[PDB]
């Protein structure tokens, strides 16, 4: 691939792993999702510009676009999670075991 | 809610997921997908409850999760085919995270957690579209890239649905979860023959939709949500008793009904290429299914259970409840078995 | 040489920010019917050293804050980047000549929002917490009118580039087409940097954000605040007022550019002593259902009037 | 390597003025001296994410009006400002853009 | 050195992403986000792309990661496993770095290389335009059903939060 | 008649801003369709020369291709030297 | 009176002159008495990166005319 | 696509970003035009399982576009003998290369 | 693989056209409609060869072109086209809107003289 792909592939990597692992904050798990688009992002976009590939040029603000979304959209749900327990931590949200 | 803004957010679900069946670039599949999950989250969360809440958070870390390695899978297939078309993928590495993208979305174990708490916390209503119609997308997908999926993966995957769907059914009685249970082994018998014969995955998927829409319309209708609340249906409304029994066994596989046909062609496709033991074990393992749905048959139709003295003040009212379709969908879950060759019609 | 260019711009700056402070007490006095500062100095015009001098040897607080880390960082980035946004500045040439400079400096000055936000952080307070969120949602409420208000402005320039705003002025000023756009830019800048009458932060009575800082990073805070002014004005001038560019005596654009750059300085400092101070809720409502409206408007206007005259600017 | 240098010099003095400014004053040795979530805050900053989101498809705009196609270009450059519009209409009447409990 | 300033700036966006993925206090996790997005619009820069190196600094720190800290200070109440984590983060990038500098060439999933980034960029160009902003200005003129789809998305994103978070 | 005349009259005291954003909104979607000079901006935009202008590899049967730039041949730039 | 106010404002104003002054001054003097080149666009760098070889000494604003050509 | 709506209503959603061979404004070429446009013509109505086999060369010249890999290794050999030539005194570089 | 074939260091020389890109620009115009018959045969060639080494002989036909119509305005107008050129170069933008009255000294001069 090349020198640079390699440390823009490992921190998606990175995120990723540090998604799976929740610690006890969920506003600490929103922004490891919010570094896997980072990551993304800057790996399309190295790829798209390298190649002179003119029309995808438009695709990573597409990315950024719905991702900040989605990103809206997930900071919305820890509010209403925490103005019920208090607190966002992940702990709570253990009601639907049963 | 507003009624508006009710059809307005049904109609985004919708068009989430006919963007993704219409779509020849892999960013339009993309956005067809975040489309889906914005709009599906505030039917999740319109009861205003904890449990609500809850599940809406489970479905969004999941579904945000799954879609966040989709896009990584699109672009290694960028960067080593220099295309975007909605076709087979041209790196092992973009369809291992692809094939396991959409394992997640589906509900797929052992990415599986989610169905049963997700499917408990949200109304019936909403569990409809989440067990019905959030299928079709993924499924799309993977009409489209089974060529390059890695057959040891989509067949470990398969194997495991029907068997955690068999037991996890086993040891519940809240209707919710026991649909979720069955909504994983069912996905199974659809990954399956995917390999051999997408066709039989598209026969299945419409089979199974048609069956599951009729058992949540039926709870619907009634307000039921446990085994129990079910059993007192035979002293309200004896009929939706013998309905019930209809479907639930048709769902099972036994013949004459419905629901014995994808079981029946999907292990035909799989005997043609030499693959015995697997549809064998398959077999076996569905009856883990018919099972605990034959125990809902036991205290729904099969026998009277204990009553309540405010029953006989439901006797004086009645059905007012749409149920829409569940005449039509009544009867092609039970009554389609000798119109099998139309399968045709899905080439 | 350019390392010396790097010090004639900001060192003049600094200097700038300290001699506006007496000529806005001394404004703010004749207008008051008194005097201001003419004691220190003739005219006061030691008074911005003695008041430098005097901060500096003043023992500074440093509370408990929560990091101690954060309440280093706030005046940093404030000041650091108070500093950036002069770079692209065409008086007539810029330090650094960048084809997106209108661009880079939306991008600085959004950036200058987390100052606020930190500071309300590291201050430790619950009550200077909520200073600090009512601050930052007036910022960045008002830089969505900055944005779609220069986009409309741009459609008759044709590009990015901050020196080809002199080219397109070089017939007659944008104030002329593009008053209406003015009115609302101008507005909006005095939001942008808390300034009278949409100082609730300073504004006592109802809250600010710095009141933990005293002495030196007080002064770093009300430095970085200050260039933000004279900044906020020199692109004023230029987006709306252009002065014609000759390239043989390049010093006549200077003195014209810079004695624009003034007036509108000294206009915020008019502005402070003339109006009441508006309320939280008042400031919020003049932007989500006066302005914006009226900018949406006008870029849709402004999007298609260049298409049906035949007037679309060239791309370079 | 030029805009390198003056970001350089702008945040290494401003950490200078920082620094000197705990510490000058510290030459001296002055005796120790010795000892809820709002709702409306949190859907401004939402409502503007998404509104700031919306700017980021106009910016490139100027661009857009030197194509052939300006009939095309001038439909959908319509049609997202009056899409901002409609998201704004839709707050002022349900109630966003309030401060009132 | 500042020929391979592109892998200097990419192992620094590594290292901001131990820090936030280890998860410190949201506060300091916010903090490493934003050195990251620095970086990353540096990187992003040194290829060509001056607008979409911009646009990061606009929408995604200037927007996105300002709501963030501005929720965070409103709504989180203001160990060893950070401490393990972030120890453990650093050594796999400095033997990442250490081999990829050794014998540049390194196989984890992909064959990476080490030569330098600067040997794969084109040798020849001489427009009078930039083609990062022609393509970027296509969105108007080819991309008729993006504009239609993301912006009844941006518009739906406005109806469901104003659902979900009004509580009754 | 009347029912238009009530309404304007009361947006126009009460709501003088709404009524002249939804005037000047109402305009920039009306007049590109009236202007006669809307197809002077195509024509501009189609003029400017970005790429090289690659030639033809003659043949013998193109009398409208000119043989050198001056030739009167093609397309002509005099609509714009006046507009 | 009104007038003491402007000692103020010349301070003020100086201060604002002098980086306007300063950088034409020093890209005049760096660049050989001419404004320093501006390049936008891929195709102005070109032409300035050919000029560098065209001067003999390694730099852009050296011109060379016909007394060049043979 | 699973529905073939666009070339049912021959409307062209998302065809035009598929590929970068394809028309891009004012003309910009992609580095790897004319390798895509050769694998494109040559597995071109034969189907994915023949275009396998039948067009092997051709795919394989455009990967070697695309992530120039194989002009690295032979770079990367280069750069290693020269080095090793030049700490042992028997390399030289000429004039026009230092 | 096979070989590249490459054209030796002798195929490639030939005499430079050594002037600033502020002399090209001033001679621009004239240049493009003196030089426009072996200017066109070299394009016409690079964009159905696709490959430099294929027209390497209709290239040294462009520099000489180039070098015998900068001769020609060595010989009759050499002040006039001086003294436009110096005006191009002074812009950092090299503009040709600041330098109309010298360029009508230029255009006359050719005009009588070619
Ligand atoms: C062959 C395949 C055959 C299988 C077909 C299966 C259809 C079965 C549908 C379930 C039966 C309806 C029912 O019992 O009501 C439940 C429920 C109402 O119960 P509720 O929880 O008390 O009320 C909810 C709110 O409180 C709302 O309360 P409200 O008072 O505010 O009312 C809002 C308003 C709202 O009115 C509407 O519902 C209209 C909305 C537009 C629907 C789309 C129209 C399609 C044409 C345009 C394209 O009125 C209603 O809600 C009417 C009650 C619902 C009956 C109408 C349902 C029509 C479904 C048939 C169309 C299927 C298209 C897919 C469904 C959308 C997928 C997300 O209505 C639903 O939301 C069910 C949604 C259906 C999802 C499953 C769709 C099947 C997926 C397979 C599709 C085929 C591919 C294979
Ligand atoms: C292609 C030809 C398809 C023919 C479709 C025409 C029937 C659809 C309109 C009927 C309707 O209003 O409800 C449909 C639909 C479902 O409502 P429903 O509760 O299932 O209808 C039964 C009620 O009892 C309905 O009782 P009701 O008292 O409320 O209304 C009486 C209804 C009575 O109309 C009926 O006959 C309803 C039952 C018609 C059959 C419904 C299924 C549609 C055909 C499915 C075909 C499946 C093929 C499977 C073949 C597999 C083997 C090859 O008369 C009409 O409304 C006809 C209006 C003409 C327009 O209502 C809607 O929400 C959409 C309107
Ligand atoms: C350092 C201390 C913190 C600095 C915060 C401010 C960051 C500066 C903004 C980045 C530069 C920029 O905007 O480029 C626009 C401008 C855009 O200019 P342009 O688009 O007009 O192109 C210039 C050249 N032409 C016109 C010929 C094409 O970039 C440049 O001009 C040159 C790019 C240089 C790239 C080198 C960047 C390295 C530094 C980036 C790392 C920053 C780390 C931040 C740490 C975290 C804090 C947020
Ligand atoms: C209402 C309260 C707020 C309003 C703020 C008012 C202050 C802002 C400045 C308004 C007055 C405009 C500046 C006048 C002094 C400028 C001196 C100057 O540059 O030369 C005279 C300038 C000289 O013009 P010029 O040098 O700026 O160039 C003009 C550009 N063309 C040729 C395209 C029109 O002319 C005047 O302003 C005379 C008045
Ligand atoms: C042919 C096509 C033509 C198309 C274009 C046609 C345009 C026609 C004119 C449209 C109106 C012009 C827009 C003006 C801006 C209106 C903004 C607005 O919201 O007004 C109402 C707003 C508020 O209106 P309100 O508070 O009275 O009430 C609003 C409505 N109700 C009653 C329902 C609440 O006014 C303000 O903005 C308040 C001003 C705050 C204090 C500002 C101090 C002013 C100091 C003087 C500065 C002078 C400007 C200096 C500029 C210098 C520039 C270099
Ligand atoms: C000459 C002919 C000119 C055209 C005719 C004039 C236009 C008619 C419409 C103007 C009247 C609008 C209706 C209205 O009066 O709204 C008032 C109401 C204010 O309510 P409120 O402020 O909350 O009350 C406080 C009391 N204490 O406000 C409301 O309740 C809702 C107001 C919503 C406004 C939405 C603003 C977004 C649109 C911006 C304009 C952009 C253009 C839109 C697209 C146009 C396409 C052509
Ligand atoms: C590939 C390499 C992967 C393994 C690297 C290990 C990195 C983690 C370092 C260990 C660690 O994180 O600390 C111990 C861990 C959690 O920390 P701990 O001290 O237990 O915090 C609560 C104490 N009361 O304690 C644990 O619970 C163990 C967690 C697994 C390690
Ligand atoms: C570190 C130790 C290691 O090398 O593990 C590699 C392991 C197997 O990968 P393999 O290609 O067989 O190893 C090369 C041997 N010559 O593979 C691994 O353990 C690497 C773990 C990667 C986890 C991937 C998670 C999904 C993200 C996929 C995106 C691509 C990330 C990998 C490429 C970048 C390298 C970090
Ligand atoms: C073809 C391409 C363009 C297509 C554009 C279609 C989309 C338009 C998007 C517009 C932006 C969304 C705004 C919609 C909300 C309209 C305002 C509203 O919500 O109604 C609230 C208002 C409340 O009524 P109330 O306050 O109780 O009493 C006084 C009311 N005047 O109730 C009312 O009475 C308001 C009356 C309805 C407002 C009608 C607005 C019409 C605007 C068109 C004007 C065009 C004129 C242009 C010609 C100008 C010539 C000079
Ligand atoms: C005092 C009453 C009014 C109130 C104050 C008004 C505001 C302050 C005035 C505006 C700010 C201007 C500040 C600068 C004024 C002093 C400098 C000056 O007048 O111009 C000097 C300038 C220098 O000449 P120079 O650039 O070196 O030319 C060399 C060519 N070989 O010579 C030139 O070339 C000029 C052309």
């Amino acid at each position: 691939m090349s020198m640079v792909y390699m440390n823009i592939m490992m921190a998606f990597t990175v995120s990723l792993v540090g998604l799976l692992m929740y610690r006890s904050h969920l506003m600490s798990s929103l922004l490891c999702l919010e570094g896997m688009m980072l990551s993304l992002f800057v790996m399309a976009a190295l790829t798209i510009l390298n190649s002179h590939f003119t029309l995808a040029s438009m695709m990573p603000i597409i990315l950024l676009v719905f991702a900040a979304c989605e990103a809206a959209l997930g900071l919305s749900l820890l509010v209403m999670v925490s103005n019920t327990y208090g607190t966002d931590y992940v702990q709570n949200l253990n009601l639907l075991q049963c | 809610m507003n009624p508006i803004i009710f059809i307005i957010i049904l109609l985004t679900i919708m068009l989430g997921t006919i963007i993704v069946m219409i779509s020849s670039h892999w960013l339009l599949v993309w956005i067809g997908f975040e489309m889906n999950m914005l709009a599906i989250i505030p039917i999740m969360m319109k009861n205003h409850n904890p449990r609500a809440t809850e599940a809406s958070t489970k479905y969004f870390l999941t579904q945000s999760t799954a879609s966040m390695l989709l896009m990584m899978a699109v672009i290694i297939n960028l960067m080593f085919s220099g295309q975007w078309t909605v076709m087979k993928l041209f790196n092992p590495m973009a369809s291992m995270l692809m094939t396991m993208a959409l394992a997640m979305k589906l509900g797929m174990a052992p990415f599986h957690f989610w169905v049963p708490e997700v499917t408990q916390g949200i109304p019936l209503s909403s569990g409809l579209i989440l067990l019905t119609w959030q299928k079709l997308a993924p499924m799309s997908v993977l009409y489209q890239i089974f060529p390059s999926i890695n057959l040891n993966l989509i067949l470990t995957l398969s194997v495991l649905s029907i068997l955690i769907g068999g037991w996890g059914g086993l040891n519940q009685t809240q209707l919710r979860k026991i649909m979720a249970y069955s909504s994983i082994a069912h996905m199974g018998w659809m990954t399956a023959v995917l390999p051999y014969n997408p066709t039989m995955t598209l026969l299945n998927l419409i089979i199974y939709i048609i069956m599951t829409s009729t058992m949540f319309t039926m709870f619907m209708a009634n307000s039921t949500t446990t085994t129990l609340s079910l059993s007192h249906t035979w002293n309200k409304t004896p009929i939706m008793t013998v309905l019930i029994l209809a479907t639930l066994l048709s769902m099972g596989g036994l013949p004459p009904l419905s629901g014995f046909m994808p079981k029946w062609m999907i292990i035909q496709e799989m005997t043609k290429n030499n693959s015995i033991i697997l549809p064998t074990f398959m077999a076996i393992t569905a009856l883990l299914n018919l099972y605990f749905y034959m125990r809902l048959t036991y205290s729904t139709t099969l026998t009277m259970f204990p009553s309540t003295n405010n029953m006989k003040m439901k006797w004086q009212f009645p059905l007012m409840k749409k149920m829409t379709f569940l005449p039509t969908m009544v009867v092609l879950s039970t009554m389609m078995l000798p119109l099998t060759p139309m399968l045709s019609v899905l080439e | 040489m350019f390392m010396i260019n790097i010090l004639m711009l900001i060192i003049p700056i600094l200097l700038a920010v300290a001699f506006l402070t007496l000529v806005e007490r001394k404004v703010l006095g004749y207008m008051q019917l008194r005097k201001g500062p003419n004691v220190v100095g003739p005219y006061g015009l030691l008074q911005p050293i003695a008041d430098a001098i005097k901060l500096f040897i003043k023992e500074p607080l440093r509370p408990a804050t929560s990091s101690a880390s954060m309440f280093i960082l706030a005046p940093i980035m404030a000041l650091g980047l108070a500093l950036t946004m002069w770079i692209p500045l065409p008086m007539p040439y810029p330090l650094i000549n960048m084809n997106l400079g209108v661009l880079f400096m939306l991008a600085m000055s959004s950036l200058a929002v987390y100052s606020i936000l930190w500071s309300g952080w590291a201050s430790n307070s619950k009550y200077a917490l909520i200073g600090a969120l009512r601050a930052v949602a007036q910022t960045i409420s008002y830089e969505v009118t900055l944005a779609i208000i220069l986009l409309s402005v741009l459609l008759m320039s044709g590009s990015f580039t901050l020196s080809t705003l002199i080219t397109t002025q070089e017939q007659m000023w944008l104030i002329l087409p593009a008053w209406p756009l003015a009115m609302m830019w101008f507005i909006s800048t005095l939001a942008e940097t808390n300034r009278a009458p949409f100082d609730l932060t300073e504004g006592e009575s109802e809250l600010g954000f710095n009141v933990e800082y005293a002495a030196g990073p007080f002064a770093l805070f009300f430095m970085a605040e200050y260039a933000n002014i004279i900044m906020m004005n020199i692109f004023t001038a230029i987006l709306f007022l252009g002065t014609s560019h000759n390239p043989h005596m390049p010093e006549l654009y200077t003195i014209n550019f810079t004695i624009k750059s003034l007036l509108l300085t000294m206009s915020f400092l008019w502005i402070r002593a003339s109006y009441p101070r508006f309320r939280y809720d008042q400031l919020m409502h003049l932007l989500w259902k006066n302005f914006l409206p009226l900018t949406l408007a006008l870029c849709m206007w402004h999007v298609s009037l260049p298409i049906l005259t035949s007037g679309i600017p060239p791309q370079t | 390597m030029n805009l390198m240098l003056a970001l350089l010099t702008n945040f290494t003095l401003a950490t200078l003025l920082v620094i000197i400014a705990f510490w000058l004053p510290q030459l001296n040795v002055y005796s120790e001296k010795t000892s809820p979530f709002s709702m409306k805050f949190f859907l401004v900053a939402i409502t503007f994410l998404l509104f700031d989101l919306e700017i980021a498809l106009l910016l490139p705009l100027p661009w857009a009006s030197q194509t052939a196609n300006l009939n095309t270009m001038l439909t959908m450059a319509l049609f997202l400002i009056i899409l901002l519009a409609v998201s704004l209409a839709y707050e002022w009447t349900q109630k966003g853009l309030e401060w009132t409990e | 050195m500042m020929l391979y300033i592109v892998f200097i700036l990419s192992v620094i966006f590594v290292m901001g992403f131990v820090g936030f993925s280890s998860k410190p206090s949201p506060i300091y996790g916010g903090l490493g986000l934003i050195v990251s997005g620095g970086v990353g619009c540096g990187i992003v820069l040194n290829f060509g792309g001056s607008f979409l190196g911009l646009m990061v600094f606009l929408i995604y720190l200037g927007g996105m990661m300002v709501v963030f800290g501005y929720t965070t200070a409103m709504a989180t109440e203001q160990n060893k496993a950070v401490l393990g984590a972030f120890v453990t983060g650093l050594l796999m990038e400095f033997f990442m770095v250490y081999y990829v500098l050794k014998d540049k060439e390194v196989e984890v999933v992909f064959e990476f290389n080490g030569l330098g980034d600067w040997v794969i960029y084109d040798t020849g160009d001489s427009g009078f335009f930039s083609e990062e902003a022609m393509g970027i200005a296509a969105l108007y003129s080819y991309g008729t059903w993006l504009v239609i789809v993301t912006g009844w998305s941006l518009l739906i994103g406005v109806v469901v939060i104003m659902e979900i978070t009004r509580g009754n | 008649a009347e029912r238009v005349a009530a309404f304007l009259k009361n947006v126009w005291a009460k709501e003088p801003v709404l009524v002249a954003s939804f005037a000047i909104a109402g305009l920039a979607v009306i007049l590109p369709t009236l202007s006669p000079y809307t197809k002077y901006s195509l024509m501009i935009n189609r003029a400017t020369p970005y790429n090289y202008p690659v030639p033809l590899r003659d043949d013998g049967n193109m009398p409208d291709v000119p043989s050198h730039p001056q030739d009167p041949q093609g397309p002509s730039l005099e609509w714009l030297k006046r507009l | 009176m009104w007038f003491e106010v402007l000692p103020g404002i010349a301070v003020m104003g100086v201060c604002l002159f002098i980086p306007g002054m300063a950088t034409a001054r020093i890209h005049r003097f760096s660049n050989g008495g001419k404004e320093k080149r501006v390049a936008h666009y891929p195709y102005q760098w070109y032409l300035m990166e050919r000029d560098r070889r065209v001067s003999g000494v390694n730099r852009s604003y050296v011109s060379k005319g016909l007394e060049n050509i043979d | 696509p699973f529905f073939d709506v666009q070339k049912r209503l021959g409307v062209d959603l998302d065809r035009w970003m598929t590929i970068q061979s394809a028309e891009q404004p004012h003309k910009i070429p992609s580095r790897c035009h004319a390798f895509e446009k050769e694998w494109i013509e040559c597995a071109h109505g034969i189907g994915s399982i023949r275009a396998e086999k039948e067009c092997k060369i051709e795919f394989e010249d455009f990967r070697e576009c695309l992530l120039r890999q194989k002009t690295m290794k032979r770079l990367h050999a280069i750069r290693r003998q020269r080095e090793k030539l030049i700490k042992e005194g028997k390399y030289t570089p000429p004039p026009h290369h230092s | 693989p096979g070989i590249v074939e490459l054209p030796s260091l002798e195929d490639l020389k030939v005499q430079e056209v050594k002037v600033s890109s502020s002399v090209l620009k001033a001679a621009a115009h004239h240049y493009g409609a003196q030089c426009d018959k072996p200017n066109k045969e070299f394009m016409l060639c690079r964009w159905e060869e696709k490959d430099p080494r294929r027209c390497l002989e209709e290239g040294k036909l462009v520099n000489q072109c180039a070098l015998e119509f900068f001769r020609q305005i060595k010989r009759h107008c050499a002040e006039p086209f001086t003294e436009y050129w110096t005006c191009i170069d002074y812009s950092g933008l090299q503009l040709f809107r600041r330098c109309r009255k010298q360029q009508a000294q230029f255009d006359e001069c050719v005009l009588d003289k070619l």
